[PDB]
């Protein structure tokens, strides 16, 4: 029940009786996955997280998504709450043309910041649904200008 | 008569934005808006401020909260009940058998009155608070129940 | 537009969540035994 | 107090605006609607233009 490794920003840790997996944003190089041209401003649009585990019936995954930059974001749109794992957007019902920003909109694809995802309760009662865990999948869906 | 009908609107308005805020003391429509300084005239307006002035704070107290799912098996949690517990299955058999059965405790209970069953579970014994962490908000309220 | 049912209960609350099943005597008797447990979707928002 | 409240308006709008073409240089609220040489008049035409 102790733990830490990875470097500042792309890290796993057990912090308190929480787990805590941490992805630097630019580290993904999301920049070169298409050419110079085609537009500067790259921002993320929707993030969603895929948990391929295997949970039993009638027991909800519990995990929270988090921004930590230092970009000045909407209230409430820095974080979500993730309770089935199978491509789970965070929403009651996903809507692209909200009159609303949704999470994690507006954040620039190159940021210094990190995505964090936290397991609470994992020494603790999701202890066998994180073993039972395979990985962990992002879908970053962003737009280019 | 229409101010009258346009004041009583605006109080439902009032307690519209109250629920939503999930703060009862913001108080918007403060009374006076019929002055007898000018024979009723201006209550259009005092009224046209107050609602601006609703609209304001709602917008700046606006928040997009976090969604959460919970299933609660029933069976589970009567027998995790640490006082009064009770087998689910077995006594809605029991019960059935029988045209009599009351068991449990006020509020986590399941009885037999009449001839409709009844099963009553204590939202707050549920502990839906200590499923995440103390922080991420402290307004924690349901939104849709399915059975 | 407008609100779903019980939506806006504090998760806190101290009153109880019913589930009333009429004439199981009665009619919905076999339905009953057959039944093997109930379960709660409770999707609730956090703020 | 509507001038107040619709020129906060005026201002998170244009914050909106900013966000939408990520370019935090576009001034379009430049101040000086409510002006003392008409007692508070035509700060609505200003706003609207």
């Amino acid at each position: 029940g102790k733990g830490n490794v990875g470097a500042s920003g792309n890290e796993l840790k057990l912090s308190n009786r929480q787990i805590e997996a941490s992805v630097r944003l630019s580290d993904l190089k999301i920049f070169s996955d298409y050419p110079e041209s085609l537009g500067n401003t790259r921002q993320l649009k929707q993030v969603s997280v895929t948990l391929p585990a295997l949970v039993g019936p009638y027991e909800d995954i519990r995990a929270v998504l988090n921004y930590g930059g230092s970009i000045v974001m909407p209230r409430g749109c820095s974080a979500i709450a993730l309770s089935h794992g199978v491509n789970d957007s965070g929403q009651f019902m996903l809507d692209f043309n909200d009159s609303r920003y949704l999470p994690f909109e507006g954040i620039s694809v190159n940021d210094s910041g990190s995505l964090t995802l936290s397991f609470p309760d994992a020494t603790d009662r999701q202890k066998a649904l994180l073993e039972s865990l395979s990985d962990i999948i992002l879908h970053i869906r962003y737009t280019i200008r | 008569q229409f101010f009258d009908l346009t004041q009583s609107f605006c109080l439902m308005a009032q307690e519209a934005l109250r629920r939503e805020l999930t703060d009862n003391g913001v108080t918007f429509i403060r009374g006076g808006a019929w002055n007898g300084t000018t024979a009723g005239l201006m209550a259009g307006e005092t009224l046209l401020l107050n609602l601006a002035e609703m609209e304001k704070v709602w917008l700046e107290r606006d928040e997009r909260a976090l969604e959460v799912t919970r299933t609660v098996s029933l069976a589970q949690f009567y027998q995790a009940l640490s006082s009064d517990n009770f087998n689910l299955t077995e006594k809605l058999t029991q019960f059935l058998r029988e045209g009599k059965g009351n068991v449990g405790a006020s509020g986590n209970e399941l009885k037999l009155s009449n001839r409709q069953i009844e099963a009553s579970v204590r939202l707050s014994d549920l502990k839906i608070f200590s499923d995440y962490p103390e922080s991420l908000g402290n307004t924690r309220q349901l939104k849709q129940v399915s059975v």
